[PDB]
RNA sequence: GAUGGGGUAGCAGAACGUUGAGUGAAUCUUAGAUUUUUUUUUUAUAACUAAAUAUAGAUGAUAACUCAAGUGAGAAUGGU
């Protein structure tokens, strides 16, 4: 198992499960095109107000 | 780091262990055959195994500096077993920084004045590490000319058989037996 | 003034709010550190992490505050340690019990557990300080979360006279630690013992929050998840939690009890005997069967440490290392449940 | 008679069942007049965005520092922390010392003695004259 | 310094002595020794 | 010695035996009982529940008793009517019928005799200063021998000792 | 944007409003030297 | 894959019901004795791993317990235990210096070394169940 | 919580090792108990001693505040029939205290000060050595008896928290070595 | 003398040493909270410049 | 999965530090510049983090690059 890592030549490395099996390098300008989760991201996830378990997983 | 992390104490406790310098040593001697000819274990032999025990060399936590040592009596150093002529023939000098004051003695002579556990101290003395924990080491000797001593009660036991007793062996299988009944 | 205009935008009346606003917990880099370092599932959004922090001390609201995601935290720890230390250690006494559970989730564990997520408290609870900060007021003791357990009657009477307490009664009417319940501002002074447990509160109503909060947003699989990787997974000796008074005398009741003949002390080894430090290693037999060995410096203290070994390896029977829960069951197909070994109680001897 | 002790709480292992990055905060000081800054201010613009990115668990503080040396001061769980002027260095150089921030824990650098660390009893309990089967001298 | 002449500062000291020791006077802590503005 | 790696080869201390001997084309599992001192979480067969599977005969098998040290005998010769008297003559007079002799009067423990009566407040506390008197008669070097000695059982019976 | 202070440092961590009301209580200056002048004991003296 | 022996077949389930168990691991042919819960501090830096990266050791010599252990001629069988590590960052040591000189030659040369060592912690060591084996 | 005071002497015309004696025999000593020995001492420099240890007392009460409860600790002795305080001092010297506000010598130094003067030796072959005659000053800190009280209460708490002896102890295994010897 | 001073009130509190009855300095022979004449006047001769 | 690794006389290369100078009428400093210390970290003859003490707005300090040397001392029965 390998965790989320930023390689200089390539690009930003996501985790990879190698027990599961995928080395996704995703290399960009914005913060977007890297995969991880920025401010816009964590803002639609705070207006996600309705969004519930369901009662058999509560 | 695991194997060293428990309980230390009776691996630093001081064991009294016993031997006699008359009954004779299969492991310790030289003459391997016939059984009646089995000899006991000569001076700087048995010397040399009690200053192993003085040390706690024989011990899995030996460490020179720390001093796991252990007791050991020793009986029966009038009949303290020597090969050649060493009783009549070695000499044991002293010299106290006076020139003229050279004080020699022979084995036989100094067997006389104090004993055979004199000359078993003298040749322990020289077996054991030149430092300071040499003098408590070495006091750790109780050596005795007779069967007489006064730690019959202190010699370490394993079911009430003392060890070297005629049936000390079986006492200890027994226990180990009753050990394996857990998880 | 010019030369410093303020680093944080902030509106004029924000020094005064009891705690930041919820919209603040999303421009502030130690609440997206402190969501990522736990590994929360994006399903917690940033403000209800930020509410965890906010303790009862600093917003007296019954919303902004961890009051109630604390009450409900608690309850999954508590329960879910329980079960496992039963199912683990079936015949531990109900005293070296409450000590267990005190040891895992306590105000004291939960603290280094707060400690070691890089949680920083805040200096006076404020709207201007950033939500990532754990605030709290430790001057107040006027909060106390609700317990299920009761009054004692006779508490008045207790600690002033000295009255008997039991411990069969405090499995209703203490609480699940069997703690007996209900036991301007200058800032020029020193910490004071009563800060010290007041702070430490703080630090643990935060972490049960945070299991309260995982099982609302993200149900209860994955709260039960949380405790067991974090409180759980915590290392506990319960051999050292034990203290005997005359254990010879328990002994023989729980030989009396289970039928097994009458111990008897038998000195397998000794050394150094008439020495200052001698060796002195007793085995307490049940006929032929050895129950436990002792090895002291003295005669009795080897007879009385070997009878301790013997209770010891008694309430410390453990059917597995990583046995089956009850919970196991509620959740989705499992194998069919198999009935845990239940222990009668604890030996009471004179 | 048993009666429970109330001085003792459970010890944590960090990695066992749940992993905490130590390094919690990492402060970036630059200098936009000192010229031993001019490598920082090339790792600010084109290896922190992504090494950040990379590292969502720790709280990254860039704030000027004029008339100084620029630093890379770590911050870890247990209170200590570990600062690293970088004076002169190239971006890449940056990168190097960043990551020795991560990786690395608040604890003092020590001498190698011992490599493996236990708290747990041992599975054999330790060596005990008495427990053998017996040693004739 | 036992040849030394006692001046008027050491014969001062040496009256407040005795007013002290004898308890016609109550000893109270410096007013002067600093203006600072916490006054404590 | 001058380097570490050289303090180590001098201070070696070579594994059991028993792990000496290891295999050849193949893998093996071997006895190896070791001396030392067993935990409290070996249950031993005697206290594991008789539903518990794990209950088996010796792992040796699978491949007369030590001395007496205390063997104590409960006996009951104090009828109910005699612990009447008990009670009457410790109240009657505590001094002369202490509890050392209405043991041997009615052939009982010491402990016994206080478990059915107890002495009159006046004369327990008597008792206590008596032992007080004679705590202060000794010097700093006994004072302390016999404070360790009060603590050297209380951590026993902690699990410090 | 600038540099952080150890005022900036006090007001994150909420201590700093705590401190301007001792301040100020007891005449203390914050954020200034005050209306108090520098040292003219020895300028008064022809001190170089 | 060869079948294990039937001797070691009927002792496993002994051998892994009892309390404690240990290992003795092989990295890079140095061994470690280790236990569940135990931090090994290697002495190199190896490569290629970060703070957080899961590790599954497959090369051990010993398994064994109080009583019982099972040793492998070469090692272990894998299918045997299962025994899985966590890294834990790296750590360094303080510079030492070491002054090379010879009597009466006033050059001195210094060396200065410190080097970095890379933390484990064993979290996982369990002995499989080989009935279907 | 406690008074004290650190009084520097005039200048002496001694020497640093001759006057060092002086201020180690007053040391520990009540101020009382230490002009008793400067009275009767045969030293030159005891009788400077005793004026500038008189003065420091002189400091000690006017400035410090200190002895000025002797009136009132004597009641307590005799009026209520207290128990005085029992204490041993660092050097192990048993002390009773009965009023603790007695001033006594807590510490004292003796420092070198400016050179007096310098003597010409005229030796034979024509040769000049020049003597430099000395000046030293003495420093005495002055507390009372409070001080020791509390340190004595310290000592005896830091030796009833080392713990009891015990007959076995667990003495670490300082050694690892990956493998088991036993 | 003053940076002494305000040290000692501020760690010292309700024991702070009454230095208005202490001796004179040695060094100028000014009591506490006294000038001296020659500073006090103002009478010390200044360069031209 | 590059090769190489002791060193005197001696030869060669690459750097640090010290004093002064240019950019400099520049940059920063009571929101603490500077403080012979202590402490912390970094492959480290050096700098850095923090702490403590004191109180400066320039007759203060200073990065970077460059220029010039009264530039680096356990060793001369050396000098003061
Ligand atoms: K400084
Ligand atoms: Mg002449
Ligand atoms: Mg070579
Ligand atoms: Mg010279
Ligand atoms: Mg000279």
């Amino acid at each position: 198992k390998q965790v989320r890592r930023f390689i200089p030549g390539v690009g930003v490395q996501d985790e990879v499960d190698f027990s599961k099996v995928g080395a996704v390098v995703r290399d960009g300008k914005r913060a977007g095109d890297l995969g991880v989760r920025t401010r816009s991201d964590w803002e639609v996830i705070g207006k996600m107000k309705s969004v519930l378990p369901k009662v058999k997983a509560l | 780091m695991s194997q060293t992390v428990g309980a230390t104490r009776l691996a630093y406790s001081r064991v009294w262990h016993h031997i006699s310098a008359v009954t004779p040593h299969p492991t310790l001697s030289t003459i391997k055959a016939p059984s009646e000819a089995i000899t006991p274990p000569s001076l700087g032999r048995l010397a040399s195994r009690i200053a192993t025990i003085l040390m706690g060399k024989h011990k899995p936590i030996w460490d020179p500096s720390t001093d796991c040592g252990d007791y050991v009596v020793v009986t029966n150093c009038a009949g303290l077993y020597t090969t050649g002529h060493k009783k009549w023939r070695k000499t044991y000098y002293r010299h106290n920084t006076r020139p003229g004051s050279l004080q020699a003695i022979t084995m036989d002579a100094l067997m006389e004045k104090h004993g055979g556990a004199e000359v078993l101290r003298k040749a322990v003395s020289g077996m054991l590490p030149k430092n300071r924990l040499r003098d408590k080491r070495l006091a750790r000797l109780k050596a005795f000319e007779g069967d007489a001593h006064p730690y019959k009660e202190n010699l370490v036991r394993f079911g009430g058989k003392v060890v070297g007793a005629p049936g000390w062996e079986e006492a200890v299988k027994a226990i180990r037996e009753a050990d394996m009944e857990r998880l | 003034n010019d030369r410093f205009p303020p680093l944080e935008p902030l509106p004029p009346a924000a020094e005064s709010l009891p705690s930041p606003l919820p919209e603040r917990a999303l421009t502030s880099a130690k609440l997206a550190a402190l969501h990522a370092r736990l590994n929360l599932s994006p399903k917690i959004p940033l403000q209800t992490l930020a509410r965890t922090l906010v303790d009862a001390s600093a917003d007296e609201n019954p919303q902004f505050n961890n009051a109630n995601l604390a009450f409900v935290g608690q309850t999954l720890i508590n329960y879910h340690i329980a079960e496992w230390l039963l199912c683990k250690y079936p015949r531990l006494p109900q005293g070296i019990l409450f000590s267990a559970m005190k040891a895992y989730a306590g105000p004291k564990p939960l603290l280094q557990i707060a400690r070691s997520w890089g949680v920083d408290t805040a200096a006076v609870p404020g709207g201007e300080v950033d939500p990532g900060l754990l605030q709290f007021d430790a001057l107040k003791p006027g909060v106390a979360i609700t317990n299920f357990g009761y009054k004692r009657t006779e508490l008045a009477y207790l600690e002033k006279f000295k009255w008997r307490r039991g411990m069969a009664s405090r499995v209703v009417l203490d609480d699940d630690f069997g703690d007996v319940v209900r036991s301007d501002v200058s800032y020029d002074r020193y910490g004071n013992p009563d800060t010290r447990a007041a702070a430490e509160r703080a630090h643990a109503y935060f972490v049960r929050a945070v299991v309260g909060a995982i099982y609302a947003h993200c149900g209860r699989e994955a709260a039960k998840a949380f405790v067991k990787a974090h409180i759980m997974s915590r290392t506990l000796d319960i051999a050292k939690l034990f203290e005997f008074k005359y254990p010879t005398r328990e002994l023989a009741a729980l030989c009396a009890r289970e039928d097994f003949e009458p111990p008897v002390a038998r000195l397998l080894s000794e050394t150094g005997r008439q020495s200052r430090t001698p060796v002195f290693v007793v085995g307490i037999y049940s006929g032929s069967d050895k129950l436990g060995e002792g090895a002291a410096s003295s005669l009795d203290h080897a007879r009385f440490k070997a009878a301790m070994n013997a209770l010891k390896a008694w309430y410390l029977y453990s059917p597995g290392e990583n046995p089956r829960v009850p919970s196991d069951m509620l959740e989705e197909g499992a194998k069919p449940w198999t009935p845990a070994y239940i222990d009668m109680g604890e030996v009471i001897s004179r | 008679t048993v009666k429970a002790l109330t001085q003792i709480s459970s010890a944590g292992r960090n990695g066992v069942g749940a992993f905490v990055l130590q390094c919690k905060k990492l402060d970036i000081h630059y200098s936009d007049w000192a010229g031993s800054s001019r490598g920082m201010n090339g790792f600010i613009k084109s290896l922190l965005p992504k090494f950040a990115a990379a590292n969502p668990q720790i709280e990254f503080v860039v704030s000027p520092r004029p008339a100084k040396h620029p630093i890379l001061m770590g911050h870890y769980i247990n209170g200590r922390t570990k600062a690293i002027c970088v004076r002169n260095m190239e971006p890449l150089e940056i990168l190097k010392k960043a990551e020795l921030l991560r990786d690395a824990s608040g604890e003092k650098p020590q001498k190698f003695k011992k490599p493996v660390t236990s708290t747990n009893p041992s599975v054999r309990g330790v060596w005990s004259p008495y427990h053998g089967q017996g040693m004739a001298v | 310094p036992s040849q030394f002449e006692v001046t008027k500062d050491r014969k001062a000291i040496k009256a407040r002595q005795s007013k002290f020791l004898s308890g016609e006077e109550t000893w109270a802590p410096g007013k002067v020794n600093a203006f600072l503005n916490s006054k404590i | 010695q001058s380097t570490a790696n050289r303090t180590k080869r001098m201070l070696n201390i070579p594994p059991h035996e028993s792990f000496l001997n290891v295999p050849v084309e193949g893998d093996r599992i071997i006895f190896n009982p070791p001396s030392s001192e067993a935990s409290v979480y070996h249950t031993p067969f005697k206290f594991l529940p008789r539903s518990d599977p794990r209950r088996r005969a010796n792992i040796y098998k699978l491949f007369d008793l030590p001395p007496v040290l205390y063997n104590p005998t409960k006996s009951y010769n104090v009828t109910p009517e005699q612990v009447e008297e008990i009670r009457e003559l410790r109240a009657k007079d505590p001094k002369k019928y202490s509890v050392t002799y209405l043991s041997n009067k009615y052939n009982c423990t010491k402990v016994f005799i206080m478990m059915c009566t107890q002495a009159p407040r006046e004369h327990q506390e008597q008792h206590k200063l008596a032992r007080a008197r004679t705590a202060e008669n000794w010097g700093p070097r006994r004072a302390a021998a016999k404070l360790d000695a009060r603590r050297r059982k209380e951590m026993l019976h902690r699990g410090e000792i | 944007p600038r540099r952080v202070t150890p005022v900036d440092k006090e007001r994150m961590v909420g201590r700093w409003k705590v401190i301007q009301k001792e301040l100020q209580k007891r005449e203390l200056p914050v954020l200034g030297t005050g209306n108090h002048g520098k040292y003219v004991e020895l300028k008064w003296l022809g001190s170089k | 894959q060869p079948p294990i022996s039937q001797q070691v077949k009927e002792l496993l389930p002994v051998l892994a019901a009892q309390p404690g168990h240990y290992t003795t691991i092989h990295i890079h042919g140095k061994p470690y004795l280790v236990t569940e819960g135990d931090t090994v501090k290697l002495p190199f830096k190896m490569p290629g791993v970060a703070p957080g990266d899961v590790l599954r050791l497959n090369r051990a010599s010993v398994i064994g317990s109080r009583d019982l252990t099972l040793q492998g001629a070469p090692y272990v069988d894998e299918r045997l235990f299962e025994c899985r590590a966590i890294v834990m960052g790296t750590e360094s040591e303080p510079m030492r210096v070491m002054i090379k000189k010879k009597r009466r030659c006033r050059k001195k040369k210094h060396v200065f070394s410190k080097h970095k060592y890379t933390v484990l912690r064993i979290n996982q060591l369990k002995i499989n169940d080989v009935s279907s084996l | 919580t406690e008074r004290k005071l650190v009084y520097k002497t005039g200048y002496l015309p001694t020497s640093v090792k001759k006057l060092v004696h002086l201020s180690r025999q007053i040391r520990g000593k009540t101020v009382s108990e230490a002009l008793v020995q400067m009275q009767f001492s045969k030293k030159k420099m005891a009788k400077e001693v005793k004026t500038e240890l008189l003065r420091a007392e002189a400091k000690a009460i006017v400035t410090r505040g200190m002895g000025l409860g002797k009136a009132a600790a004597a009641a307590a002795q005799k009026e209520t029939g207290a128990e005085p305080v029992k204490i041993q001092t660092k050097d192990g010297k048993h002390l009773e205290i009965r009023d603790p506000t007695r001033i006594y010598v807590a510490e004292t130094f003796v420092n070198k000060g400016f050179t007096r003067g310098v003597e010409l030796d005229y030796r034979a072959r024509g040769r000049v050595f020049k003597m430099n005659k000395p000046t030293t000053t003495m420093t005495v800190v002055l507390k009372e008896e409070k001080t020791r009280i509390r340190e004595h209460q310290e000592r005896v708490a830091k030796k009833l928290r080392q713990g009891p002896w015990v007959h076995l102890p667990d003495r670490p295994v300082t050694s690892q070595r990956q493998f088991y010897s036993w | 003398a003053a940076v002494e001073a305000r040290n000692e009130d501020w760690m010292l509190g309700p024991l702070a040493p009454r230095r208005e009855l202490d001796e004179i300095t040695l060094s100028n022979g000014n009591f506490f909270g006294s000038l001296s004449p020659t500073r006090a006047l103002l009478e010390s001769e200044v360069s031209e410049e």
